[PDB]
């Protein structure tokens, strides 16, 4: 039976559907954090030109279903659609369908056979965002401790400044 | 906020015509731009669409490759330059900002539209 | 294209009732669409965005709703600011377009 | 720098330290079993 | 006699908060599992032989 | 990747939770200089206190 | 009148020096890529046939 091409072969595949795709621009590049895959890809900031894929009328399609279906599914009732979908190209040869959302309160792209590089950048990135918070709060809390011992040093001199000088001195 | 256009006239088939559009009351680098047409007694219509900083630009189907949109941040200011006019582009065309509900994002609604100007053609 | 049927094109409304605008599109588009009024004379206005989110400024007693491809725009409480035409747009996917608009009058 | 002016207080305005706050729990250690184990693959 | 709360308290300890990591669940990740990187050859020896 | 990350958040939680225990312990120990630093002089204890 | 600075100054403060995790860039990395893999086999059914 003969079908139409454009319409019947695609260059592009659909890999996964991420319901959160957190975005953050750091370093002068994206980098889209999935908290659900533990995966983070980094892009150009500037959106892929889709219609520089060869033979890729499937990925307007399948990725504009699988945004409806997962919108409508989770997002309806508590997040807007802000804008149309953006298209990245990501590191190690991913495109990544993107669509934001607000809170109501001609080549061939060659995809990499291995994730794990990914997976790695999110693992070391989940780890080290956190530990810095707690690494910065114990830094702020002891300036703001040292700063409080003083308003008690200047009164324990007076009582004896023999002992208080020389543990200060050295 | 206030949006005004110039460049509106006059012009015979085929020819060239530039419309400009002042901007102020907002962050003109901050926000994308977009041109409306309003045919004589007809429905609205979108021609073009020039992100913040211009580095991506979409047309219409009927205006693709004969219109070209850009933008000047220092000055603040809108340009569509015209080429190529038909009798069916006779319209009021209109100069409306995106509506902000994102940083770089661009929402295809407007929020912001300017007092508009004729472009006729006829011959 | 995305056409975008408006109905009814012209309805009448008396000061202080209720009046029901109805715009559908050509293909389902989820929820991106938004709403417009343009008064005689002055440029027009945006009123909804994405079917559900209500403009700054705008009434409260005025708002939208609908899914997939059926969309309504509803006053509980007409004003007399209020008599205009309304326009609904889609920004699903390009080019955008614009609804036939509803001229609501005095009756 | 700026120089203060400090009246004599009164009994119009009182103010108290907080009292010991009781410190988190210890947390709590996994719960291993240790076990021989043989792992198998299609 | 007062409650111990009708004075104003004023916090004389140098506030720490402390947010433990929370626990991460890893789940298996392919790009191409080993069934599709068979499949990408046009033709197989096995299965036209059979 | 999963023994990786629990190799890593099990101890440093372990050390945040030490390290926690411990300040809130420091802090109940101050107070006790607190107490008895304000009567030699209440108005340098007050100010810092108060804010 | 003598300025703040003319008086040796000694710091009562037990200073603790904190350095934050500087950020890791990951790169894609295979031993062998797909099409390697496919090429270490002396002789493909696909292309022989054709
Ligand atoms: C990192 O993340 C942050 C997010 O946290 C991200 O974005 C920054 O986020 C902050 C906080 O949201 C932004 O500040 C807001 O930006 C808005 C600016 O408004 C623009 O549009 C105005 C008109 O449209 C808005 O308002 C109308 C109603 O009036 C509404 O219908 C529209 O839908 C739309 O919301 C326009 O007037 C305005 O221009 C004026 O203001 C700017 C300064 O803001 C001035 O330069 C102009 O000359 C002119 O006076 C502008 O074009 C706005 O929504 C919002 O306003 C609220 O806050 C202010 C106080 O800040 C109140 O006074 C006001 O009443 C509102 O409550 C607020 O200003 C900020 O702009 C973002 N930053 C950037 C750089 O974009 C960062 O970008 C992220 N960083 C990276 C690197 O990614
Ligand atoms: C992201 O942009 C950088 C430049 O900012 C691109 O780097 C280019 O890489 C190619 C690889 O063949 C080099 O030949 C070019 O010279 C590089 N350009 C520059 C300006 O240095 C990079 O390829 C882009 N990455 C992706 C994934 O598209
Ligand atoms: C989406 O939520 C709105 C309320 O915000 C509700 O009226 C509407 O029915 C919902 N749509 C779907 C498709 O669930
Ligand atoms: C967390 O720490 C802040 C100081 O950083 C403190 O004000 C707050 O009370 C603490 N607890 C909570 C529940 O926020
Ligand atoms: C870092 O900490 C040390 C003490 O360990 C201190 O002497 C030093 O001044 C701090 N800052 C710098 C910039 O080294």
């Amino acid at each position: 039976d003969w079908v139409p091409k454009r319409p019947s072969v695609c260059t592009m595949t659909k890999w996964q559907e991420v319901d959160e795709m957190l975005r953050s621009e750091y370093g002068g590049s994206f980098r889209f954090s999935s908290d659900a895959i533990s995966t983070t890809f980094t892009t150009n900031l500037t959106e892929y030109p889709l219609s520089r894929v060869d033979l890729g009328d499937c990925i307007g399609k399948d990725a504009r279903d699988a945004m409806d279906r997962i919108f409508a599914r989770r997002y309806n009732a508590t997040h807007i659609k802000v804008g149309q979908p953006q298209y990245y190209l990501a590191n190690g040869g991913f495109l990544i369908a993107y669509q934001p959302l607000l809170s109501n309160t001609v080549e061939r792209i060659k995809t990499t056979s291995s994730i794990e590089f990914a997976r790695l950048q999110f693992t070391y990135n989940h780890i080290q965002r956190p530990v810095n918070d707690m690494l910065g709060r114990v830094a702020i809390a002891w300036c703001e401790l040292q700063n409080h011992e003083l308003t008690l040093w200047n009164e324990a001199r007076k009582l004896n400044p023999n002992a208080i000088a020389s543990v200060t001195v050295g | 906020v206030q949006l005004v256009e110039t460049g509106g006239g006059v012009v015979r088939p085929g020819r060239s015509l530039r419309l400009s559009c002042t901007t102020s009351g907002f962050s003109f680098s901050g926000s994308a731009m977009h041109w409306v047409r309003q045919a004589p007694g007809k429905g609205l219509e979108w021609v073009a669409v020039i992100s913040h900083d211009g580095n991506i630009i979409q047309y219409h189907d009927s205006v693709k490759g004969r219109f070209t949109i850009s933008r000047d941040n220092s000055k603040n200011v809108l340009l569509l330059q015209m080429n190529s006019l038909r009798v069916d582009d006779t319209a009021m065309y209109y100069c409306a900002r995106d509506v902000w509900l994102l940083p770089a994002t661009i929402s295809y609604a407007f929020d912001f539209w300017g007092q508009g100007t004729m472009v006729t053609v006829s011959s | 294209v995305i056409w975008m049927t408006q109905s009814p094109p012209s309805l009448s409304a008396s000061i202080g009732d209720t009046v029901t605008i109805t715009c559908r599109a050509s293909q389902g588009i989820s929820n991106s669409i938004a709403w417009y009024q343009r008064r005689p004379g002055k440029a027009p206005e945006l009123l909804v965005y994405a079917a559900y989110r209500l403009q700054s400024g705008v009434p409260s007693r005025l708002s939208g709703s609908g899914s997939g491809a059926e969309y309504t725009l509803t006053i509980k409480n007409m004003q007399p600011e209020d008599f205009a035409t309304y326009y609904c747009q889609q920004y699903y996917d390009n080019p955008l377009t614009f609804g036939g608009g509803t001229k609501v009058e005095i009756k | 720098a700026n120089f203060y002016v400090c009246p004599p207080p009164t009994g119009a305005t009182v103010v108290q330290f907080e009292q010991p706050r009781r410190c988190p729990t210890r947390p709590e250690g996994q719960n291993y079993t240790e076990g021989i184990a043989v792992v198998f693959k299609e | 006699q007062l409650s111990r709360a009708d004075i104003t308290t004023v916090s004389t300890f140098i506030d720490l908060n402390i947010t433990m990591l929370e626990d991460h669940e890893f789940v298996p990740l392919e790009v191409y599992t080993r069934h599709e990187i068979k499949d990408s050859g046009l033709l197989d020896y096995t299965e036209v032989q059979r």
